[PDB]
Order: C-alpha cells, then sequence, then structure tokens
C-alpha cells in the first residue's frame, strides 16, 4: 500500500520499503503492475518468489524501460554510477513494470529525471574529484538536484562549509521524454540470516497438516511442540479457547 | 572574481567554420559555466548556448542547433565555440558571459567581445588620411588635429593618440556605412599644446586583420 | 521563450529625477527570476539587479529593482551622466531565456553651443587616394545637429556622412563630424570649403572658410 500511495519518486530519490517479519506474495505485486522486464542476480526469480530470509528490502522508483540497461552494477552507465546502486553481496532481484490503465491512485511524474554526473571540486579550482554513489544512500548529489529536473540540461552547484572540506559540490540534471504509460523500476535486496529467517512467503495449510481433513482417522499430532498419537473428532466446544 | 577576455575580431566567408575563443587571465578556471551570447547590431542579445567546463555538459538554443559545436576545457581554462555553415545575416558581435548555474541564470561578468563578419568580398587595409589640423583654432586653449581612418573594409580598426596613453580629449566616432562596401571612422584629439602634444608618438593605428601599428606626428600647417 | 514588452527607449531626463523602465511579460514569469543589464555605448552589458530585487555586488542601490510576476520596473533615485545607457531586462524563468528589447536613458547636463572646425585637405591626400573634406562639431548638445557643406560659396547637395562620438561618462559631451568625399583629380573650380551648422546652440548659422 505505501508503494501504491502517492507518486513514485525519481531513481536518485528512490524511497526504501523494509519488511522484516511478514508473509509476502510476489504474485500480488505482479498482479498490481504488469512486469515488462524481470531479472535477478545470484538467485533464481522462482526461488525469490517462495523462500524465507532474515529481512526483505524493496526500493521503488519511476524508471523508463529504455534506459534500464544503464542502471546496472555491472554497467558503467552514468545513471547507475551517480543515482541508485544495489549491493552485490546480497542477492538482488531487479523488476521493471508498467502501470496498467485499470490501476488507479498512481500519479505520473512530469518527466523521468536522473543525475547525469555527481562530482566534488577540490580546494584548488583547477583540480576536481568525481563522486561515485555508494550502494543505496539516496545518491551523494541528490540534495542539490530538485525532485523533478525542469530542463534536459541543468547545472547544480553548492559550497561545502570550510573544514570540511570547503570544496564546491557539482551535480548535473538530465531528463527523458515521459512515456504515455508510467514505467516504474523496483530493486529488491534480500539478506538471509544463518539461523534467522523472519520474513516468509504466505503459508497455506496443507490438507494432511490440517486437523479437519484427517478427522476420524488415527494420526500423529505435532501441534506447538506437543507430540502424540490421537484421533481428532469434531464436537461441541468445551474448555477455554 | 575571474576576469573574462575574448579573441580579436575576425572576418570569415559565409559557410566557412569560424571559432570564437574566450579565455580567463592567469590560466585559472573557477567552477562557473560559460554562456555564449550573440547581439545583432541595434538588436536584443540572443543566448546561443550554455556550457559548463567543470561539468563538461553542452547545451544550445533551439535556433542554433546542429550548426554550432561548443567545447570548453576546464584544464585549458579556455572555452572556444565553433560555428559552421553560418548565414551571411548571422554576422554580429559575440560575447562570453560567466554563468552562476541553472538555479541562477544571470551573468556577473561579460567578455570584451569578438566581432564576427561573414561577407564573401575582399579585406582592405586601412589608409590613414592626413591629420590636416584646422588653420583656425584657439592659440593656447585647444588645438584640433585628427588623423582620419578611411578605406578599411573590415570593422573595427582601433586608433589611439599617444598609443592609448592619453584617454582625455580624444573622440572616437562609429564607422558610417556608405553605398561603397568600405567604410570610414573618425579619431580627433584636442591638445592645449599647439604642436607635439603630451608625447612625440601619436595617432597609433591598429587593425585586427592587418596586425600593423603605425604612428605619425601632427605638423601645424 | 517569453515575448516581453519594453520601455519605448530614448527619453529626455533631467539629473536628480527618478526614472522608471517597464518590463511587462506576455507570459507570466517567476518573480525571483529576472535580471537587469546596463551597457554604455561601445561597452559590454553589466548586471545591475539579480532576482528582480537584490542589487548586484559593486552596483549602486540607486538602480532599485521593483515589480513581480508580469511587470518589472527598474527605478533610479538619482540620475547622472554615467547612469545614461541602454538597459535590458532578461527573464531566465523560461528557457530559452529572453533578453529585453532594451531602453535608452539620456542625460543632458546643459545645452552646449557647437564648436565648428574645418580640416582642409592636405597635399598628401592630393598626392594619393581622394583629398575629401572634413568638418567637426565638438561640444554640441544635443548630439543631433544639421551641417550642410558649401562648395566655392555655392549650395552643395547633402551627400556628406555625419557620425556622433559616444558621450563621455562624466563630461556627457557629444561631437558630430560631417565629412564630404570628392575625387582628388576634381579639385579645381572650388576655392572655399565651409560647413553651415543650424543648432539650438549659438546665435545663427555658423559658416566657415578655407581659401588656402
Amino acid at each position: 500500500s505505501p508503494l501504491l500511495s502517492g507518486t513514485p519518486p525519481q531513481v536518485y530519490n528512490f524511497k526504501r520499503l523494509v519488511f522484516t517479519n511478514c508473509n509476502y506474495n510476489l504474485t500480488k505485486l505482479l498482479s498490481l503492475f504488469s512486469v515488462n522486464d524481470f531479472t535477478c542476480s545470484q538467485i533464481s526469480p522462482a526461488a525469490i518468489a517462495s523462500n524465507c530470509y532474515s529481512s526483505l528490502i524493496l526500493d521503488y522508483f519511476s524508471y523508463p524501460l529504455s534506459m534500464k540497461s544503464d542502471l546496472s552494477v555491472s554497467s558503467a552507465g552514468p545513471i547507475s554510477q551517480f543515482n541508485y546502486k544495489q549491493s552485490f553481496s546480497n542477492p538482488t532481484c531487479l523488476i521493471l513494470a508498467t502501470v496498467p490503465h485499470n490501476l488507479t491512485t498512481i500519479t505520473k511524474p512530469l518527466k523521468y529525471s536522473y543525475i547525469n554526473k555527481c562530482s566534488r571540486l577540490l580546494s584548488d579550482d583547477r583540480t576536481e574529484v568525481p563522486q561515485l554513489v555508494n550502494a543505496n544512500q539516496y545518491s551523494p548529489c541528490v540534495s542539490i538536484v530538485p525532485s523533478t529536473v525542469w530542463e534536459d540540461g541543468d547545472y547544480y552547484r553548492k559550497q561545502l562549509s570550510p573544514l570540511e572540506g570547503g570544496g564546491w559540490l557539482v551535480a548535473s540534471g538530465s531528463t527523458v521524454a515521459m512515456t504515455e504509460q508510467l514505467q516504474m523500476g523496483f530493486g529488491i535486496t534480500v539478506q538471509y540470516g544463518t539461523d534467522t529467517n523472519s520474513v516468509c512467503p504466505k503459508l497455506e495449510f496443507a490438507n494432511d497438516t490440517k486437523i479437519a481433513s484427517q478427522l476420524g482417522n488415527c494420526v500423529e499430532y505435532s501441534l506447538y511442540g506437543v507430540s502424540g498419537r490421537g484421533v481428532f473428532q469434531n464436537c461441541t466446544a468445551v474448555g477455554v479457547r | 572574481q575571474v576576469q573574462l577576455v575574448q579573441s580579436g575580431a575576425e572576418v570569415k566567408k559565409p559557410g566557412s567554420s569560424v571559432k570564437v575563443s574566450c579565455k580567463a587571465s592567469g590560466g585559472t578556471f573557477s567552477s562557473y559555466g560559460i554562456t555564449w551570447v550573440r547581439q545583432a547590431p541595434g538588436q536584443g542579445l540572443e543566448w546561443m548556448g550554455r556550457i559548463i567546463p567543470i561539468l563538461g555538459i553542452s547545451r544550445s538554443v533551439q535556433k542554433f542547433q546542429g550548426r554550432i559545436t561548443i567545447t570548453a576545457d576546464k584544464s585549458t581554462s579556455t572555452a572556444y565555440m565553433d560555428l559552421s555553415g553560418l548565414t551571411s545575416d548571422d554576422t554580429a558581435v559575440y560575447y562570453c558571459a560567466r554563468e552562476g548555474g541553472s538555479g541562477y541564470d544571470f551573468f556577473d561578468y561579460w567578455g570584451q567581445g569578438t566581432l564576427v563578419t561573414v561577407s564573401s568580398a575582399s579585406t582592405k587595409g586601412p589608409s590613414v588620411f592626413p591629420l590636416a589640423p584646422s588653420s583656425k583654432s584657439t592659440s593656447g586653449g585647444t588645438a584640433a588635429l585628427g588623423c582620419l581612418v578611411k578605406d578599411y573594409f573590415p570593422e573595427p580598426v582601433t586608433v589611439s593618440w599617444n598609443s592609448g596613453a592619453l584617454t582625455s580629449g580624444v573622440h572616437t566616432f562609429p564607422a558610417v556605412l556608405q553605398s561603397s562596401g568600405l567604410y570610414s571612422l573618425s579619431s580627433v584629439v584636442t591638445v592645449p599644446s599647439s604642436s607635439l602634444g603630451t608625447q612625440t608618438y601619436i595617432c597609433n593605428v591598429n587593425h585586427k586583420p592587418s596586425n600593423t601599428k603605425v604612428d605619425k606626428r601632427v605638423e601645424p600647417k | 521563450e517569453i515575448v516581453l514588452t519594453q520601455s519605448p527607449g530614448t527619453l529626455s531626463l533631467s539629473p536628480g529625477e527618478r526614472a522608471t523602465l517597464s518590463c511587462r511579460a506576455s507570459q507570466s514569469v517567476s518573480s525571483s527570476y529576472l535580471a537587469w543589464y546596463q551597457q554604455r555605448p561601445g561597452q559590454a552589458p553589466r548586471l545591475l539587479i539579480y532576482g528582480a530585487s537584490s542589487r548586484a555586488t559593486g552596483i549602486p542601490d540607486r538602480f532599485s529593482g521593483s515589480g513581480s510576476g508580469t511587470d518589472f520596473t527598474l527605478t533610479i533615485g538619482r540620475l547622472e551622466p554615467e547612469d545614461s545607457a541602454v538597459y535590458y531586462c532578461q527573464q531566465y524563468g523560461s528557457s530559452p531565456w529572453t533578453f529585453g528589447q532594451g531602453t535608452k536613458v539620456e542625460i543632458k547636463r546643459t545645452v552646449a553651443a557647437p564648436s565648428v572646425f574645418i580640416f582642409p585637405p592636405s597635399d598628401e591626400q592630393l598626392k594619393s587616394g581622394t583629398a575629401s573634406v572634413v568638418c567637426l562639431l565638438n561640444n554640441f548638445y544635443p548630439r543631433e545637429a544639421k551641417v550642410q557643406w558649401k562648395v566655392d560659396n555655392a549650395l552643395q547637395s547633402g551627400n556628406s556622412q555625419e557620425s556622433v562620438t559616444e558621450q563621455d561618462s562624466k563630461d556627457s559631451t557629444y561631437s558630430l563630424s560631417s565629412t564630404l568625399t570628392l575625387s582628388k583629380a576634381d579639385y579645381e573650380k572650388h576655392k572655399v570649403y565651409a560647413c553651415e551648422v543650424t543648432h539650438q546652440g549659438l546665435s545663427s548659422p555658423v559658416t566657415k572658410s578655407f581659401n588656402r
């Protein structure tokens, strides 16, 4: 619901959704948005659909399908270099989806925008050092850049307070034509605890595990750490629920 | 604060690539964008393009797109614009202006400027007409002597008394366009001294295409 | 790109009188996104006001910036000969940014009688090119003036070319030079060359004399 609410942010301003201990359905998210592009790194997409991890991180932003190749850790493209970075060590599943016309409560941004370059000038005006985005972190030059970039070619500069470092921070704003249908890119990073897997896919009771299906049959019961051989019979409720 | 200077005025044929260069004195470039402005004579200034050397980004106005290539090197500290296949009507003075940024599109400082001329004719070296000081003048109050500059096809020849040492009492007149392509402009100085003036050297003439400096001394006739 | 209306331009303004320049915009533009540029004759434009309110560094507060959204007025509390110049309002709210059509402020300290000097063609001009003739109107205020050449004390057609020097920043002195061009070979019948000036300055047409 938070992903659906309001409008998707730009790739540099990507919002972060964190799920630690809840049942999750990949199919429900796929139903909400038709997935134009599906890819995963370090694990199968089917495995990601049905597995338990210590934590689930979802990053949601409005990204066009045309520049999807540029936004890759392997890719040397500027958009990945200066905007959004996904940690290589955790398995990362990257999904690009296009909003359906039927879906409502989704607001299209005026245009898709990205930080073309992020750099910091040194104390010497002649010497400049480029700044490369660390994994996530919402981008180093995001503060200078506005949430939506007004022009395809833009110059943003701000002055660092002296000590430290007293060096100008320079950012570039670039935009691409808005698609007739909003396209949103989602980056998912999953962390697995060796002894802890709190977030799990939605669980539906199997017929054999359910007491009602095996009623009237001698069976072995293992409920809440209690193990015994017994026959369950449906009857009027007695005792305290 | 960085001072802005521009290349000397040049004349090129129409359809021939012309490069205008803007440089910063002391070979130092600050983190500021360089903006190129073309002003037609007696017309409003037009912003041809905006480039930032430190960023390395290049932007151009829609009218000047695909005919102009703008290159700014931060390490060089010099920004140069190349214009190719420009029309004869395109001739105008060209200026380079410091840019605060997209947030602040105002120019604190402006370059001296380069005149760009695009006529497929001939370039004529300036001819210095005699000083011919007026026969009747105040004996000590003022003396009127001017070395006229005429027969120069390409604007603008710069002519200064005492090689520019004297900036007082010297009048510079804009060239008047006659039916003939060649045009003439007037330089005259008023000196209390009847002859010689403040210094023996006077009437220095410099023409940007000619690159020749000539000094002549007035004789009271 | 926003089309912008501008002040009519040349105006006669006395020193010490407030001067207002109008910069109406056909399309609404940001109040904090307008700039004022002043250029002296033969001088590059220098920013006076940034954001349509704050004065630029090194710029006198007398050129105050006022108005917002559509109409932007530049008001000068005190007028000086140095102040007289061409003023352009540039709206950078919309790209491409559009410079103003420009307006001209004129300051005349006092009416000045013209000083007329006739430069007789020298022997060197007779030797080469065209001898020609030169007339000068130094210290003539206002700058506009009428000079007609006289050849051999006879009426001459006004094919003479006249140019006016840029006003001095403090002196505000205007000089008009009128030159008549004649072939060097054709210099026989004429014995006297004179320029007659009709102007507010001086009692009557101040004609002149060559002989020599």
